[PDB]
């Protein structure tokens, strides 16, 4: 490890394991149907996903 | 008792004798021990041990299981003259994986844990079914002769044998791998059965003593001849050879002249008794330089296992035929069977191989059990069955308890 600015890991210490938010960035679905208009199977599928 | 000398296995196979501290905890030794083997490898001019990425160094038994890091070497059952292995175990930590939609999740996971049907397996199944088919054909063809011992049975079976044998011939010449050989071997094994009854079915007139002599003979020859050129499936072929040869002698004697079955059966029992004593010797004589020793060892092991098995079949068949609830001093063969069973049970402990020792041990129990059933079905009575049932259940229960307690 190096302190010379470009090394972003300096001063960081491992304490254990757990949950973290991935590097992916989700785009919201266009033309989303209104709630009474949603088909039941595909709804929970997209929701749980 | 303060220290113990042991052999340590290291990288690529070098075994080194070391004198270790008998009471320090094992985790204290692995570091300097690693330095020592590397230094010796360096002085020897070999390449040292090296780590790869993420992992750790551990001290393990020859079986790979690691020793408990905090316990003393004397606390574990490690003694002077034993041997150990230093090993690198890589890091197994990795992210968890989740699939939420249940149908995709069930298919994905279920596809990694089991094996799907494929063409290699399919061929063996076909071979297995045809083998099962022809043995049924000889069976029905073999039953017809009891009512009409004409030429039909021999004539019909002969062509089938030729046809099956002809196929096995082409397969054997073409085989390239053990998978292919398994297909061919199953086919060949099945060819022996029709030829045997085809020959045995040749002597005309009502069936009896004369027909039997031919059958066991060609059977013995065929099994031996197959082994001679094929050199595979030693156990099954050898077992057939033994029971065939002994039966051939008994059948010949009965055909020539025999006052009673008891006379011949007793002779067979004694022949088997002497063979059980000679058994290990027969196995030993029947069987870069290192390769010669490995091949010979398993061949010997194979012949002995079949040999002990063949004798087992003969003595149980003979003993169950010798004892009888009506013939003469009914108690005499019953006590003789007991003494015979004891001999087999005691001698079985002298063998180290599991299948050899187990097959011998089981042979004694089956003899006892068969006699119990024989004296229960014939000369039947409520007390007799009650007594036999109690004996039949406690006998093995006691055997298990003797081993479990």
């Amino acid at each position: 490890r190096k302190p010379d600015g470009k090394d972003l890991n300096f001063g960081v210490v491992r304490v254990g394991v757990g949950m973290t938010r991935p590097e992916v960035t989700w785009g919201e679905p266009q033309n989303m149907p209104t709630d009474i208009e949603l088909e039941p199977v595909t709804g929970k599928a997209l929701q749980e996903f | 008792p303060q220290a113990v000398v042991v052999g340590v296995m290291a990288g690529e196979g070098v075994q080194i004798g070391v004198l270790l501290d008998a009471n320090a905890p094992v985790s204290v030794m692995t570091d300097p021990l690693l330095k020592v083997v590397n230094s010796r490898l360096r002085e020897l001019g070999e390449a040292p041990l090296e780590a790869t990425g993420r992992g750790r160094w551990a001290l393990c038994l020859v079986d790979g299981a690691p020793l408990r890091a905090t316990q003393s070497l004397t606390e574990q059952d490690v003694y002077d003259g034993d041997r150990l292995w230093i090993r690198f175990i890589a890091d197994t930590e990795r992210r968890s994986q989740v699939i939420e939609h249940i149908s995709t999740a069930v298919a994905s996971d279920l596809s990694k844990r089991f094996a799907r049907i494929d063409p290699i397996v399919a061929v063996q199944v076909g071979a297995s079914m045809v083998a099962t088919g022809v043995v049924l054909a000889t069976g029905v063809l073999g039953w017809w002769r009891w009512h009409h011992n004409t030429w039909l049975t021999t004539i019909y079976t002969a062509v089938i044998g030729v046809l099956v044998l002809a196929v096995a011939m082409l397969l054997l010449m073409r085989a390239k791998t053990d998978a292919d050989r398994r297909v061919a071997d199953i086919m060949l094994m099945s060819a022996i059965m029709p030829v045997t009854v085809a020959a045995a079915a040749a002597p005309p007139g009502p069936v009896g003593s004369p027909q039997a002599v031919l059958g066991f003979g060609v059977l013995t020859v065929a099994a031996a001849l197959a082994l001679r050129f094929t050199g595979r499936r030693l156990g099954i072929y050898t077992t057939i050879v033994i029971i065939g040869a002994l039966t051939m002698l008994a059948a010949l004697a009965r055909m020539v002249a025999a006052t009673s079955a008891v006379t011949l059966l007793s002779s067979l029992l004694l022949i088997c008794v002497v063979a059980y004593h000679a058994a290990p010797a027969l196995s030993r004589r029947l069987a870069s330089s290192v390769r010669d020793v490995l091949l010979q060892a398993e061949r010997a092991r194979s012949f002995l296992s079949g040999l002990l098995t063949g004798l087992g079949v003969m003595v149980v068949v003979c003993m169950t035929s010798l004892c009888d609830p009506h013939t003469g001093q009914r108690w005499l063969p019953l006590i003789l069977a007991g003494f015979t069973s004891g001999f087999l049970l005691l001698r079985g402990r002298s063998y180290v191989d599991r299948w050899q020792s187990i097959t011998l041990a089981g042979t004694a129990v089956i003899i006892a059990a068969a006699v119990c059933v024989r004296y229960a079905l014939e000369l039947s009575s409520p007390l007799a069955v009650s007594i036999v049932a109690a004996i039949l259940v406690l006998l093995p229960a006691a055997g298990m308890a003797a081993a479990a307690h």
